[PDB]
C-alpha cells in the first residue's frame, strides 16, 4: 500500500502531471527549474514543514511560472 | 494559613517606590527601611503594576464569579465594556452639535459613576431585643455602601424577567440606567433612605 | 493623519504606502462586499461610520503579482496563510477591491467553512442521487453574487439549454441573470443554480470575455473533513456535496483570463489544533496536491510602523477613552499583551 | 454484559402525534407496503391514502388517529432496520405511550400485525362510543413547585357537585415529566381549573385536542369489549423488555398482558416511572442510544424534561421525508 509505503514518488504523481499541464499551457500561450522544484515538493512531502522549506517552495513555483 | 505571621502583605504600586529620597520624610523612610527586614507575601495572580489595572473593576468581575470561573468573568465584563462603548459612541454620532460636549463615552468614566449613584449612606442593621424585632438606621461605611452598590447591581442583571438577554448587554442597559441617575437600582437606593427615613424614632435603641 | 492615505484607489498603492490606511466608500463597500468583510470588522465600520484598510506587504505583493498576470497562461493559485489574526482575510479583501475596481468578474466566497458543518437542510440532489444539495447556503450566496456582479449578468449569457424542471427551463443565449434568478426564487434549484454560475463563468473567461477572480476564505475546508451526517447516522465526505465539488473544479488550473485567490483559515475549521497554521497541516495530503503548484504568501504580525500606524488610527478615531492609552508606557502595554497581533490589539483595544 | 451506550431504547409515541404527511419518507422502504396493505385488508379502508393526504379533521378522528399511528410506528420500525441494523439488534428496552403500547409489543413479537390492527381498531371504536356517551375531555398543567393536584381535582370536583351530576370526575390521568401533567374529566371540571389556574398555582394550562377523557373510569364501556379482542390473541413472552403504564414495570409473565392491557384503558399512565425505571442510573454512568420510532417529537421534550443526560443520546426516526430514495 502506498500509504505504508514511506515515500513521495515525485515520479508520476499529481505534482508531475500538474507541472507538465502548467508547462504545456505556457507553451501553447507562447531543466534545472524542474529540478528545484521537485526537490523542495519531495523535501515537503517527506520531511517536516517549516517555513524555509515554504519559502524554498514558493521560489522554486515562481521560476517555473515566471512570476517575479 | 500558609504563611507565617511575619510574611507582610507586598504593595504593588509602581510610583512608590520611584519616589526620590528628598521628597521622603522620616517616618516614610523609616518604612521603607523597615520593609528590607520583613517577610513579603508572593503578590497574588490578579493585581500588577499595569497601567490599565483597575481594582473596582476587578472587584465587580470577582463579585460576578461563578464556581472560580474567572476566565467568563473577565470575558462578561468586557464585553459590558464595549457595548457601553459602542452604544456611547452610537449616541455620539446621531447627537447634534451642542449635545457633543455633554455625551461620556468613556466607558471606565462610566462605570465609576453608575456605581457611586447606587451607594447608600445610611442602612439598617435587624435588632431583636424586646421579643419583637427592630430595624434600625445606622450609618453605613464606605466599604459597606460600595460593596452594596455591586451587590444589587448584579441582583438586578441576574432577575430571571430578563428571559434570554444576556449578561453584557443587561449590565450595559443597567449600568448607562444608573449613570443618569435612573433604574432600579437607584429606585433601591431611594426606597432604602425612605424606609430608613420613617424610621429615625428607632435609632434611640442604638 | 500621519495614518491616513489621500490615495484611495488601490490601484497605484506601493511600498512607500506601507502602513497607512485607505479609505473604501460606502458605495464600494455595498457592492464590493456584502459578505466579504470579518464579522468584528464590520463592527468598526458601523462604529467609526468608515471602513478604512492598512495597507499591508502581503497585499502590496500579491497586488504586484495580479497586475503582470499573463491572462494566456493558466490562472496562478495564490494561498494567503499565517497565524491567527494576522490579517490574511483583510488582505484578500484588499485585492478583491483591487479586482472589482477593474471590472473584472468577482467570485467570493466568504467562509467555505459555513458549506460543511451545521447544516439542516440538506436535499439529494435529482439532477446526480449521489451527492447532496445546501438550498439555504446556495441561496445566500447567490444573492449577494448578483449583488457584486449585476452589471454582467445581462452582458453574460448561456450557452446551453438547462433543465430546472419539465415546466421551467433557461433557453441558450438567456442572460445569467436569470439563472441567478431561478436560484435565489426558489431554493430548490439554489444548489443546481449555483455550479451553472460556475461552469459558465469558468467557460467564458477563457474566451475572453471577461476576467474572473476566484477568492476563497478559508479554502482548507474544501479537502478537509465535515460534521454533516446522514440519516442513518453516517458521516459525509466533503466531496459528496454538490456545493464544495463544484467549487474544487474552479480551484483547478484548467483555466485561463483570471487568478484563483485563496486564503487559509483555522478557525471555524474542523478537526484541526489550535496552532496549526502551516499550508500542509490546515490543507492536508490531498488539498496540497489540489493546490499544488501554488504561490503562498504570509501575512504576519504588525511590525513596528504598521502596529504605531493602527494605534494613531485607533487614537484619531477616538476609540481608545483610557487616559493612559495615549502615553507611550500604554503603547508599549498594548505592544507587549498583543505582541503586535491585529486581532488581539483590536480585542484589547476594545474595552479600552 | 453490554456497556451502556451501545444498547438502545425504542420508544412509540401515541395518541396527539398524528400529522398530515405522516408515511412520507417510509413508503419507498422495505416491506412498507404490504403493512399498509394488511392495515387495508383488516380495517376497510385505505389508511394510506388518509395518512399521505387527509383533511386533518378525519385524521383527528379517534377511529383512524390511533390506527395511523400504530402502522407509522412500526413502518419506522423498518425504515430503522434497513438503515441501522445494529441499534435493532441491539435493543433492551421497549416502551409505548398510549396505544404506541400496542406497537411496541408487536414489535417484541408478542403479538401478530394482524392481531394488533383487530385490537387497536377495537379499541379505538369503543373509545370512541364511550367518549360520545358523556362530555369529557382532558388537559395538560405544567405546575410550579406551590401547586397542589389532588387539591385543585377536589374543588374541580366540588364545583359540578354543586351544580349537579353523578360522581363528577377529574383526575390526573398522565404523569409526564416533573410538574407537567394531563388532569382528565368532564368539561365543566375543567373549564374551572382553567379559570382558578391563579388559585391554583397553574402556571400554564392548554386543552388537549382530543374527543374525550382518555385513562379515566369514563372509559369503563370500552373495557369490555377490547377484552373480547384480546380473548382470541395469544399472547407470547415479549424478547425484549417491554414496558408497561398501568404500573410502569416491565412485564413478567404473558399471561398478565390480558389484563393489564385492558386496565391501562381506565387507568393513569405512568409515562415518568416508566422513563426513571430505563434511565435512571449514577453519576457518571453512560446512557444507552434512544429512538422515537414514530410520528412527531414529543417523547423527545418528555425525556429532555425528565432526564437530560439520557436525552443527550437521543435521535427521532424522520417519517415525512427521506434523506436518500432507497
Ligand atoms: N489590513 C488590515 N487593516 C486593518 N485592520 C486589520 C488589517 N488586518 C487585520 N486587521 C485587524 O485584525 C482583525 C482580524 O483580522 P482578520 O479577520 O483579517 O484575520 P485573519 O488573519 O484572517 O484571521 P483568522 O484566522 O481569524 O481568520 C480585523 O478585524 C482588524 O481588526
Ligand atoms: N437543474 C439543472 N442543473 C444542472 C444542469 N446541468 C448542470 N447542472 C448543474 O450545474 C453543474 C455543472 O457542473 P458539471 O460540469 O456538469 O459537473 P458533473 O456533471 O457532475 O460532473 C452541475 O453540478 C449541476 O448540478 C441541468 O441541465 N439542469
Ligand atoms: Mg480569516
Amino acid at each position: 500500500t502506498e500509504a505504508d509505503m514511506e515515500e513521495y514518488i515525485w515520479e508520476n504523481s499529481s505534482s508531475e502531471r500538474n507541472i507538465l499541464e502548467t508547462l504545456l499551457q505556457m507553451k501553447a500561450a507562447e531543466t534545472k527549474e524542474i529540478e528545484e522544484y521537485k526537490k523542495s515538493v519531495v523535501s515537503l512531502k517527506n520531511e517536516e514543514e517549516n517555513e524555509n522549506s515554504i519559502s524554498q517552495y514558493k521560489e522554486s513555483v515562481k521560476r517555473l511560472l515566471n512570476v517575479t | 494559613s500558609r504563611y507565617s505571621p511575619e510574611f507582610k502583605d507586598p504593595l504593588i504600586d509602581k510610583e512608590y517606590y520611584r519616589k526620590p529620597v528628598e521628597e521622603l520624610t522620616e517616618e516614610e523612610k523609616y518604612v521603607r527601611e523597615l520593609k528590607k527586614t520583613q517577610l513579603i507575601k508572593a503578590a497574588p495572580a490578579g493585581k500588577t503594576s499595569s497601567v490599565f489595572e483597575d481594582p473596582v473593576i476587578s472587584k465587580f468581575t470577582n463579585m460576578m464569579m461563578i464556581g472560580g470561573n474567572k476566565v467568563l468573568a473577565r470575558s462578561l465584563m468586557i464585553q459590558t465594556l464595549e457595548a457601553v462603548k459602542r452604544k456611547q459612541f452610537e449616541k455620539y454620532h446621531a447627537a447634534s452639535a451642542e449635545e457633543q460636549a455633554t455625551i461620556e463615552r468613556n466607558p471606565y468614566t462610566i462605570f465609576h459613576q453608575a456605581l457611586k449613584n447606587c451607594e447608600p449612606m445610611i442602612g439598617l442593621v435587624p435588632i431583636l431585643k424586646g421579643g419583637r424585632f427592630y430595624q434600625v438606621p445606622v450609618p453605613l461605611p464606605d466599604r459597606r455602601r460600595r460593596f452594596l452598590a455591586m451587590k444589587w447591581m448584579i441582583t438586578e442583571c441576574r432577575d430571571k424577567k430578563h428571559q434570554r438577554t444576556l449578561m453584557p448587554e443587561k449590565l450595559s442597559h443597567k449600568l448607562l440606567e444608573a449613570f443618569h441617575n435612573q433604574g432600579p437600582v437607584i429606585k433601591r437606593k431611594h426606597d432604602l433612605h425612605k424606609m430608613a427615613e420613617a424610621n429615625r424614632a428607632l435609632a434611640h435603641y442604638r | 493623519a500621519i495614518s491616513r492615505t489621500n490615495e484611495n484607489d488601490p490601484a497605484k498603492h506601493g511600498d512607500q504606502h506601507e502602513g497607512q490606511h485607505y479609505n473604501i466608500s460606502p458605495q464600494d463597500l455595498e457592492t464590493v462586499f456584502p459578505h466579504g468583510l470579518p464579522p468584528r470588522f464590520v463592527m468598526q465600520v458601523k462604529t467609526f461610520s468608515e471602513a478604512c484598510l492598512m495597507v499591508r506587504k502581503p497585499a502590496l505583493e500579491l497586488l504586484h503579482y495580479l497586475k503582470n498576470t499573463s491572462f494566456a497562461y493558466p490562472a496562478i493559485r495564490y494561498l494567503l496563510y499565517g497565524e491567527k489574526g494576522t490579517g490574511k482575510t483583510l488582505s484578500l479583501c484588499h485585492v478583491i477591491h483591487f479586482c472589482a475596481k477593474q471590472d473584472w468578474l468577482i467570485l467570493h466566497i466568504p467562509d467555505a467553512h459555513l458549506w460543511v458543518k451545521n447544516c439542516r437542510d440538506l436535499l439529494q440532489s435529482s439532477y446526480n442521487k449521489q451527492r447532496f444539495d445546501q438550498p439555504l447556503e446556495a441561496s445566500t450566496w447567490l444573492k449577494n453574487f448578483k449583488t457584486t456582479n449585476e452589471r454582467f449578468l445581462n452582458q453574460i449569457k448561456v450557452q446551453e439549454k438547462y433543465v430546472w424542471n419539465k415546466r421551467e427551463s433557461t433557453e441558450k443565449g438567456s442572460p445569467l441573470g436569470e439563472v441567478v434568478e431561478q436560484g435565489i426564487t426558489r431554493v430548490r434549484n439554489a444548489t443546481d443554480a449555483v455550479g451553472i454560475v460556475l461552469k459558465e463563468l469558468k467557460r467564458q473567461s477563457s474566451l475572453g470575455m471577461f476576467h474572473l477572480l476566484v477568492a476563497v476564505d478559508g479554502i482548507n475546508a474544501l479537502w478537509g473533513r465535515t460534521t454533516l451526517k446522514r440519516e442513518d447516522k453516517s458521516p459525509i465526505a466533503p466531496e459528496e456535496l454538490a456545493l464544495v465539488h463544484n467549487l474544487r473544479k474552479m480551484m483547478k488550473n484548467d483555466w485561463h483570463g483570471g487568478a484563483i485567490v485563496s486564503a487559509l483559515s483555522q478557525t471555524g475549521s474542523l478537526f484541526k489544533p489550535r496552532k496549526a497554521y502551516l499550508p500542509q497541516e490546515l490543507l492536508g495530503k490531498e488539498g496540497f496536491d489540489a493546490l499544488d503548484p501554488f504561490i503562498p504568501i504570509l501575512v504576519s504580525n504588525y511590525n513596528p510602523k504598521e502596529f504605531e500606524s493602527c494605534i494613531q488610527y485607533y487614537l484619531e478615531n477616538n476609540w481608545l477613552q483610557h487616559e493612559k492609552a495615549p502615553t507611550e508606557e500604554g503603547k508599549k502595554e498594548l505592544l507587549f499583551l498583543s505582541n503586535a497581533n491585529p486581532s488581539l490589539l483590536e480585542r484589547h483595544c476594545a474595552y479600552l | 454484559r453490554r456497556m451502556p451506550g451501545q444498547c438502545s431504547v425504542l420508544l412509540f409515541p401515541g395518541q396527539g402525534s398524528q400529522v398530515v404527511g405522516m408515511g412520507r419518507g417510509l413508503l419507498n422502504y422495505p416491506r412498507v407496503r404490504e403493512l399498509y396493505a394488511a392495515a387495508r385488508r383488516v380495517l376497510g379502508y385505505d389508511l394510506l391514502e388518509l395518512s399521505l393526504h387527509g383533511p386533518q379533521e378525519t385524521l383527528d378522528r379517534t377511529v383512524h388517529c390511533q390506527p395511523a399511528i400504530f402502522v407509522a410506528s412500526l413502518a419506522a420500525v423498518e425504515k430503522l432496520h434497513h438503515l441501522q441494523p445494529s441499534v435493532i439488534e441491539n435493543c433492551v428496552a421497549a416502551a409505548g405511550f398510549s396505544v404506541g403500547e400496542f406497537a411496541a409489543l408487536v414489535f417484541a413479537g408478542a403479538m401478530e400485525f394482524a392481531e394488533g390492527l383487530y385490537a387497536v381498531k377495537i379499541r379505538a371504536e369503543a373509545m370512541q362510543e364511550a367518549s360520545e356517551a358523556v362530555p369529557s375531555g382532558m388537559l395538560s398543567v405544567l405546575g410550579q413547585p406551590q401547586s397542589k393536584f389532588n387539591f385543585a381535582c377536589l374543588e374541580a370536583r366540588e364545583h359540578c357537585k354543586s351544580l349537579g351530576i353523578e360522581n363528577p370526575v377529574c383526575e390526573v390521568s398522565n404523569y409526564l415529566f416533573p410538574d407537567c401533567r394531563v388532569i382528565s374529566g368532564h368539561q365543566e371540571a375543567l373549564r374551572f381549573l382553567q379559570k382558578n389556574s391563579s388559585k391554583f398555582h397553574f402556571r400554564r394550562t392548554r386543552m388537549l385536542p382530543v374527543s374525550g377523557a382518555f385513562h379515566t373510569r369514563l372509559m369503563e364501556p370500552a373495557v369490555e369489549p377490547l377484552t373480547q379482542a384480546l380473548k382470541a390473541v395469544d399472547i407470547k413472552k415479549p424478547l425484549v423488555s417491554v414496558y408497561s403504564n398501568v404500573h410502569a414495570h416491565r412485564y413478567r409473565h404473558p399471561g398478565h398482558i390480558h389484563k393489564l392491557l385492558a386496565q391501562q384503558l381506565v387507568s393513569p399512565v405512568k409515562w415518568e416511572q416508566t422513563m426513571h425505571a430505563i434511565y435512571e442510573r449514577k453519576k457518571g454512568r453512560g446512557f444507552p442510544q434512544t429512538f422515537e420510532v414514530g410520528p412527531g417529537r414529543q417523547l423527545g421534550a418528555i425525556l429532555k424534561s425528565c432526564n437530560m443526560q439520557a436525552w443527550k443520546s437521543y435521535s427521532a426516526v424522520d417519517v415525512l421525508q427521506t434523506l436518500e430514495h432507497v
